[PDB]
Order: C-alpha cells, then structure tokens, then sequence
C-alpha cells in the first residue's frame, strides 16, 4: 500500500504542581519509531523502533533540542488558550497537535496535513491547499489572524512537502527488512453456545502487520454485514495486530457460513468454516 | 471541555493454553482526557510488574494506551482489568474472556 | 526528523 510518517504532540498543564507534561510520539505507517517524554530529570528523544540504530550519532541529541524547544512553546500556548478563552489558573487542560505526510509504494508525496486541538476539540487546522488556515471558533481566530500575517503556512507547508517525505523515505530504507514485509494473519474460528438453538462463531485474526484487514462473514456466499459483531483492531503487544468478527446462528446451519480474510500479506484471500 | 470515557478490551497476546507463558494485554482506547488509571488483577489482587505503550491518540484526538505484563494462564486463576477515570463515578473492572 | 517551528498561538 501507501506510505506514511506521522507525528503526535501532547501537552497537559497541571496548576499546583508544576510545569506542563509533553509528549512525542512517531510513527512510519503503523510503527512506532521515536519517543519523547519530559517526566524525566534529564529527558531524551529516544528509539522505539530497533532500526533506528542505523541514525548519525548526533540524531538524538539535535532531536533532544528541538523536543525541549517545542516543549517550551506548548507550555506557553498552555498559558495563550487561558487567555484566549477567559479560563482560570485553576485545572488542568491539553494542547495536542498531529501532522504527517503521505507517499505513494513508488516514494511519491500526495497528502500532508496539520491540525491543532484544545481540550479534545478541534482547534486550528491548515486547509487542503496547505495555504490557509481554519480556526474553529473565535478564541482560535486570534490565532488564524497572527499566522496568516506571518506566513505560517508557507513554513509548514515547505516542511511536509519537503524535509517530511524526504525522512519517511530514509526511514522506509532504513527499517525495510520489518516495515515492507507485511506479516499475514493466523485465522482460526472458534464455536460457543450461544442459546438452547443458537451458537457464536467467531473468525480470530492474529499476529499481523500492518493494521488493516477485511474479516467478514458469508452466508451461503454472500455478506452478513448486518448481524456481524466485529471487535477494533487491538495491538498484539509484539507489533502485531489481532481483530476477530463473530455471528450468530441456528445451531446445526454452520456450514452455511464461511469466513473471508484479506489482509495485504496473504497472497489470496483465506476462507475458512466451522 | 470535551471528555470521552474509555473502551477497554482485555484479551491474551497468544490464543490461552494452561502453563504456557503469554502476555495479558489491557487496551483502553477513545479516552480524553488523558489521566488515568489501569490496574492488571490477579483474583482481584494488583498485579505489580505491569508496563504500558506511550500516550498516543486518534484522528479524533481520544488517547489509548496498552497496558501489559507477562503470566502464565491456569485453569482456576482468573484476570481483570481495573480502569479509572474522570468520566467514570466509579472503577470500570473487565474481566478477561480468553473466548474474546 | 522535527524541525523548530515555533508554534506559538
């Protein structure tokens, strides 16, 4: 498939007790890669991922710095938001931020984006166009207005058109042996009583890579989508990702049903009954 | 302000067989605020060694974390998850299913 | 890679 890097900001203010928590955390597509966490008394960006070690020795310490300076300006944008929305010194709040950038399997740039939330709403974000803003309310507007005098958005823009894509290609290289290797499913079905006539089959997907997959159930070939319970994809807690779909139905009418899985790594679709 | 309470699944990361090693997994997902509380229970008791993912969050802004720790399934000894949280008036605790 | 730049609302 496609290609992603992206980048996840969090910031959480804590009146009484101190200065502000600040996380950062990488990924490329659904690979954690770098992390950075100020509760720390010396605090570091940090690998996530083992081919992370293929890095320049200085890589950590000038990612550091930028974290500590990106830091600061979210303690101050803590402080900003109070003003901008006439709220007390007295709780705690969040600021969060993610952008990204997108390429096509051939290394092609075709999205990037840039958003900005306060406590969990949408608060500013750049426009398709990568050339405008969209404040979400008028506390926000004030900083639509001070941006666009600015020029944010060129800035912005220069980075996720340019230095964003030109990492997730060296990261891709770097991490190609694990990132570009799908790992296909092991699908099993299992068979519970449901009621006194009923039964619950379930179609157990694990131990995947990347995330996304069909699992779906048929009836005499064609799609129950309706009467399908179908759990979130969860983490494996390896890297790898597990999803399972279930069905009801009549007790002896099992063979009528069949399970489809499609994930990126099979070479065909597996179907599989009772 | 928003606040979206969490969705917690508590599963195996390998499929359950008695005396075989694994990892119980506590996935609490959709949240927001970010403050929270995750116990691993072993018979209702706090399990000790347990280890989390980084804060992480979804294109609607909600976080999710993984929490985790090493065990080994038996027939008679049963596993929950025990969450807290500003949305919740009192603990959520999610038994584990190794059926789900 | 991150870059600095100075994100101040």
């Amino acid at each position: 498939g496609s290609h992603s890097m992206r980048y996840f900001y969090t910031s959480v203010s804590r009146p009484g007790l101190g200065e502000p928590r600040f996380i950062i955390v990488g990924y490329v597509d659904d690979t954690q890669f770098v992390r950075f966490d100020s509760d720390a008394a010396s605090p570091r960006m940090e690998q996530r991922a083992p081919w992370m070690g293929q890095v320049e020795p200085e890589y950590w310490d000038q990612q550091t710095q930028i974290a500590k300076d990106t830091a600061q300006t979210f303690r101050v944008n803590l402080n900003t938001a109070l003003r901008y929305y006439n709220q007390s010194a007295a709780g705690s709040h969040t600021f969060q931020t993610m952008f990204g950038c997108e390429v096509w399997a051939d290394g092609r740039f075709f999205h990037g984006y840039r958003q900005y939330a306060y406590d969990g709403a949408d608060y500013i974000a750049l426009n398709e166009d990568l050339r405008s803003w969209t404040a979400a309310d008028t506390a926000a507007q004030n900083t639509q207005r001070k941006w666009e005098a600015a020029g944010e958005a060129e800035r912005h823009r220069a980075y996720l058109e340019r230095e964003c894509v030109e990492w997730l290609r060296r990261y891709l290289e770097m991490g190609k042996e694990t990132l570009q290797r799908a790992d296909p499913p092991k699908a099993h079905v299992t068979h519970h009583p449901a009621s006194d006539r009923e039964a619950t089959l379930r179609c157990w997907a694990l131990g995947f890579y990347p995330a996304e997959i069909s699992l779906t159930w048929q009836r005499d070939g064609e799609d129950q989508t309706q009467d399908t319970e179908l759990v979130e994809t969860r983490p494996g807690g390896d890297g790898t990702f597990q999803k399972w779909a279930a069905v009801v139905v009549p007790s002896g009418e099992e063979q009528r049903y069949t399970c489809r899985v499609q994930h990126e790594g099979l070479p065909e679709p597996l179907t599989l009954t009772w | 302000m928003i606040q979206r309470t969490p969705k917690i699944q508590v599963y195996s990361r390998h499929p359950a067989e008695n005396g075989k090693s694994n990892f119980l997994n506590c996935y609490v997902s959709g949240f927001h605020p970010s403050d929270i509380e995750v116990d691993l229970l072993k018979n209702g008791e706090r399990i000790e060694k347990v280890e989390h993912s980084d804060l992480s969050f979804s294109k609607d802004w909600s976080f999710y974390l993984l929490y985790y720790t090493e065990f080994t399934p038996t027939e008679k000894d049963e596993y929950a998850c025990r969450v807290n949280h500003v949305t919740l008036s009192q603990p959520k605790i999610v038994k584990w299913d190794r059926d789900m | 890679t991150l870059i600095d730049l100075t994100e101040l609302i």
